[PDB]
């Protein structure tokens, strides 16, 4: 049970900090007037898409 | 025709936000989106803007959210130029020098954030937050971009309105 708790907390923390990293990836490029996803810098390297 | 364009484009763009009759921040309309200072709380006056979900920023204290297609007639040009001149916001002109935005003392007051700054060609430049007093002139704090990657510029001791 302790091993299972350790692995589940590790995976949960990893997923949470992946989410934080995803936010930090392009929260500035969600901003700025006009513009689009860089594409040439990242297309799906950090899942930076929401429809169009 | 010099600042008549300014007051004409000021209408239908700035929106009112007040907790209880206390105007705190104003919302702009450019870039197919809406910006506002996230450090100050409130509620938008327009019912349509209230229901739509909105993002949030930690240290950049800005915000971006998608606008629907029934207000496509209130968008500015949003192209970046960096000369050393004037940009004449809603109260007074604007003095710029050494990469710094500067205002005459007494031309602004606390609780007046949210006023956008746009070049005299009718083209939005940045959004004003506030500043601090050093002598006969007061500094500013705005956000500037080069086609992307908005960046802040806050001199030491600055204080947002």
């Amino acid at each position: 049970s302790a091993a299972c708790l350790a692995v589940v907390l590790s995976l949960l923390a990893s997923c949470y900090m992946f989410a934080t990293a995803r936010r930090k990836c392009l929260t500035p490029y969600a901003l700025t007037p006009g513009a689009v996803v860089p594409v040439t810098l990242g297309v799906l390297c950090c899942a930076p898409r929401a429809h169009a | 025709k010099r600042e008549r364009m300014c007051m004409k484009i000021e209408n239908d763009c700035i929106f009112e936000v007040k907790l209880d009759g206390k105007v705190t921040g104003y919302a702009c309309l450019v870039g197919d989106k809406v910006m506002k200072p996230a450090h100050v709380k409130g509620v938008i006056d327009n019912p349509d803007l209230a229901k739509l979900t909105y993002k949030k920023s930690s240290k950049y204290d800005l915000e971006c959210a998608q606008i629907p297609v029934h207000m496509k007639s209130d968008a500015s040009k949003y192209t970046h130029e960096k000369p050393e001149g004037h940009y004449n916001w809603h109260h007074g002109a604007v003095q710029y020098s050494g990469g710094r935005f500067t205002i005459p003392t007494g031309a602004g007051k606390p609780g007046d954030s949210g006023r956008p700054i746009f070049d005299n060609k009718g083209r939005v430049v940045a959004i004003v937050l506030g500043g601090a007093n050093e002598g006969a002139r007061t500094a500013l704090s705005v956000v500037t971009w080069t086609k992307d990657m908005v960046t802040r510029y806050t001199p030491e001791g600055t204080e947002e309105w």
